[PDB]
RNA sequence: GACGGAAGGGCACCACCAGGAGUGGAGCCUGCGGCUUAAUUUGACUCAACACGGGGAAACUCACCAGGUCCAGACACAAUAAGGAUUGACAGAUUGAGAGCUCUUUCUUGAUUUUGUGGGUGGUGGUGCAUGGCCGUUCUUAGUUGGUGGAGUGAUUUGUCUGCUUAAUUGCGAUAACGAACGAGACCUUAACCUACUAAAUAGGGUUGCUGGCACUUGCCGGUUGACUCUUCUUAGAGGGACUAUCGGUUUCAAGCCGAUGGAAGUUUGAGGCAAUAACAGGUCUGUGAUGCCCUUAGACGUUCUGGGCCGCACGCGCGCUACACUGACGGAGCCAGCGAGUACAACCUUGGCCGAGAGGUCUGGGUAAUCUUGUGAAACUCCGUCGUGCUGGGGAUAGAGCAUUGUAAUUAUUGCUCUUCAACGAGGAAUUCCUAGUAAGCGCAAGUCAUCAGCUUGCGUUGAUUACGUCCCUGCCCUUUGUACACACC
């Protein structure tokens, strides 16, 4: 039942719109990333926020996506 | 209420020499603590007291307690026969 | 003109687990500037004290259990030391919270 | 004052009083508590009682 | 003096929750709101805050004297051994406790509930708390019991952002046509909260970026 | 809105599939009845009462009954004001009685009072529909608002939805809505991974002293706090770590789900903790010096002693435990945890050694505790022999007898072990409970209780599978659409 929630997609919306460069495809850097530019009171929160970001960058290789 | 009047005179010296009373919600016990009296005396000598104005008590937590206003600390006083500038915790011994 | 080992233990006892750590750390610190032999801020099974009650205050409901428990941490500080060096270091080396405690000789 | 106005209480649910009501009923006196649960289950909170599993 | 360190501790939790409830009876007319035990080696320094700091104190060494008095008697400890410093609570409108007493004391003088309980609301809010509930339950006018609950911004229910984040006072108020209960949770803003973490634990902020001009020629720019 | 004996969707092992393990059967132990009683005190009654009130009650408990005792009638106002207000009082009568309870005698006792009138306090007395508080339950379901917009004269509604997913109002998309909040999530504690960090004569492991036992050669196996260093295991601290990752297709190649690879860990990683909106006339006034009112009040429902009783049985129901065998039984023999908790002002956990067939005692301890009880050397389990499908050596039930032990007090066996008696019961009818992985079931231990008791609860290990991995057929809820003459809402 791993369906990501409405706020950690919401943050990785945000993240990619602010930080479309540096999101290296890979999960490591792009979690680490993650955990410097924006500001999570969690570590497994921020975790999930960087593998959706991580399939988002995967998705916009393969065209535009709506939002 | 049939108090033997030493043991009372004895328990008012002790309540005017600390200026405070913490007593057990133990009636049943054979001798408080501190004075050689029956606990049960002492809070029923300190309810007469409060009756008639003189100490503030509390029932907390199966221990009442007991401060002394000015009009009881007079009374003391007058019970005790001293006279002025004397004991209870209205004010420091010295420095502490 | 002394300086006879006794080798002190030192507890450290409490709840709030990170003042605790704090404290531990100060320790250490102030023993580093004093420059001792002393073994480390061994730590014991972190005992919990367990309490599980009904949580209803009468017996009429669901049988609701809730497991109060209290979580200590005990620490031992050993310096290879004498008594004075012991004394000089307890004069401050107290946080709020945590107990600190000497046990003395070996 | 009267002379026989005691039991032999040394120990039961007579002698066992709470630190708060006094009562004998469930009285935990696991650790030297001596609380009846309930108020417990109130206080706990500052006897540094929490709950988390 | 010397149990076992778990016992010693519990016995140490119980005789702190004696002294508040003590506190909460004796200092109802004083403000009174929380107790901060330190217990060192000879001098225990037990401080104790309030809203009126000055009846508390009375007039040099009077309350609080007697106060340290009782306490010596209550657990068998000398003159000295125990000290009593009474203080001013920095805002009091996060402070659930101090809230919930002022509100009893509206109560049982005399004047309008609802009103009050607005009126608390506000100065939580003007005290600079993200939000705040009161709860009334009991008799307020007709037999029938009826809660009211009054709030303002938002009150987080679940979570460990509880333990951490909202304060919570539970009150009883005597009235001589019934006993009224007022219940009061404050929400105490992120950031002055200082304790835990600093803001809630399941928002995610991310800061502004910064521009970056590229080529304008590769160049060398030497020392 | 609620409701329907309407229509669809959509959940849920408190629903059913496919399964298991069963309960109801049998014996008992324990609630609840119903009676009965001196009193068998009571609080509950579909899920949401019935091993529950932490309720395993010998007195205490204690709320019940039969009796004795006491004032703990505060203060305010009067008659006594010492030529006396007054508490006591062994002996024997009196008297359950080394209770002067009261009467006898005749010494004390020292204006505290005696006893009335105003008044209060106490109450396991009542009212839970007068309440607070807490708890339970709708529901741990996925709900629930609000801001600006639209539709409305409005109440309202849209947002919150045709669909597809999710554990989820979880999301994607469609779209007069858009972006929000609470609730779900996140969070938090724990359980898992770290041969990388932090350290340990309170956790451990190594090399050599001293020697113990060997094979007899160098080498094994040890014990011994000797010395030394390490930290894998043990412990916590600090971090890290999994994000459905990596491809494979499916589905508008959305949301997502399934399969393989890697990986400690791919069921929300497992388990909780917390838990919205409103409520229910749900539960308690027997947790309260939390309590409004009424009641009662000193030949008392206040108290306290003495004894019984809450444990009665013609019989209903519900928790459980033990059995119905060869997956045995009994001896041996092997031999393995994890949570625990445990005294100095006392009567703790208690080793180790002599005496007792047990039960146990005693002298010495060690532990206000990773250090001692303790490697809690637990059970289940694993080997050999004896008896081999007989109400039998399965089963140990109704029962007599001693010795102990607990506690002043054991009869109505408290409990304990020993010899005996050795019954009902040959896998349980109708109904239905619980469950989807270290889960079910088995098997113990520990704590809670606790002077004494476990068959009970909490916990923790120890063995350890079957079958789903779905669906609305039944049951319950949920939302939509519908109708309603109900809104104290179909009782
Ligand atoms: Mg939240
Ligand atoms: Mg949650
Ligand atoms: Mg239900
Ligand atoms: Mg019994
Ligand atoms: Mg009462
Ligand atoms: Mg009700
Ligand atoms: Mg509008
Ligand atoms: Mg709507
Ligand atoms: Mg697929
Ligand atoms: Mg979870
Ligand atoms: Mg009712
Ligand atoms: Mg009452
Ligand atoms: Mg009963
Ligand atoms: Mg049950
Ligand atoms: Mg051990
Ligand atoms: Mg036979
Ligand atoms: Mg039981
Ligand atoms: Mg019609």
């Amino acid at each position: 039942g791993r369906v990501r929630t409405k706020t950690v997609k919401r943050a990785s919306k945000a993240l990619i719109e602010k930080y479309y460069p540096k999101l290296t495809m890979d999960f490591q850097t792009n979690k680490r990333l993650c955990d410097e530019i924006a500001t999570i009171q969690s570590k497994r929160l921020r975790n999930k926020i960087a593998g959706y970001t991580t399939h988002l960058m995967k998705r916009i290789q393969k065209g535009p996506v709506r939002g | 209420m049939l108090i033997p009047k030493e043991d009372r005179k004895k328990i008012y010296q002790h309540l005017f020499q600390e200026g405070v009373l913490v007593a057990k919600k133990d009636f049943n016990q054979p001798k408080h603590e501190e004075i050689d009296t029956k606990n049960l005396f002492v809070i029923k000598a300190l309810q007469s007291l409060t009756s008639k104005g003189f100490v503030k008590t509390q029932f907390s937590w199966q221990y009442y307690y007991y401060t002394l206003t000015e009009e009881g600390v007079v009374y003391l006083r007058e019970y005790l026969n001293l006279p002025e500038h004397i004991f209870p915790a209205t004010y420091l011994a010295g420095q502490s | 003109q002394e300086v006879v080992i006794h080798k002190i233990r030192i507890n450290l006892t409490s709840t709030k687990v990170k003042q605790l750590e704090n404290v531990s750390a100060n320790i250490i610190k102030n023993a580093e500037t004093f420059k001792l032999v002393k073994k480390g801020p061994v730590r014991l099974p972190t005992k919990v004290l367990k309490i599980s009650t009904r949580k209803t205050p009468n017996g009429e409901g669901s049988k609701t259990w809730d497991t109060y428990e209290m979580r200590i941490h005990k620490r031992y500080i050993d310096l290879e030391a004498p008594a004075h060096i012991v004394k000089r270091i307890t004069q401050i080396t107290i946080e709020p919270g945590v107990d600190v405690e000497v046990i003395i000789a070996a | 004052e009267n002379v026989w106005y005691s039991h032999p209480r040394k120990f039961g649910k007579g002698s066992r009083q709470c630190r708060i009501s006094g009562s004998h009923s469930g009285l935990i006196r696991k650790y030297g508590l001596n609380i009846d649960r309930q108020s417990f289950r109130e206080k706990a909170n500052d006897i540094g009682f929490y709950k988390y599993r | 003096a010397i149990i076992s360190k778990k016992r010693k501790l519990v016995a140490d939790g119980v005789f702190y929750a004696e002294l508040n409830e003590f506190f909460t009876r004796e200092l109802a007319e004083e403000g009174y709101s929380g107790v901060e035990v330190r217990v060192t080696p000879t001098k225990t320094e037990i401080i104790i805050r309030a809203t009126k700091v000055q009846d508390v104190v009375g007039e040099n060494g009077r309350r609080i004297n007697e106060l340290t008095l009782l306490i010596e008697k209550r657990f068998k400890y000398k003159r000295g051994t125990i000290a009593l410093y009474a203080e001013r609570v920095h805002d009091r409108g996060l402070s659930a406790v101090a809230q919930a007493e002022s509100m009893k004391f509206k109560l049982l003088n005399g004047l309008a509930i609802r009103r009050a309980a607005y009126g608390v609301v506000r100065y939580v809010m003007e005290s600079g708390a993200k939000g705040c509930e009161v709860v009334i339950s009991g008799k307020l006018r007709a037999a029938r019991a009826k809660s009211m609950k009054f709030a303002d911004g938002f009150l987080i229910h679940s979570g460990q952002p509880v333990n951490d984040f909202i304060e919570t006072a539970t009150r009883h108020v005597l009235l001589r046509q019934g006993v009224l209960g007022i219940k009061v949770k404050i929400m105490k803003d992120p950031s002055r909260n200082t304790s835990g973490p600093k803001a809630l634990p399941d928002a995610v902020t991310i800061i502004e970026p910064k521009e970056e001009e590229p080529v304008l020629e590769p160049s060398v720019k030497d020392y």
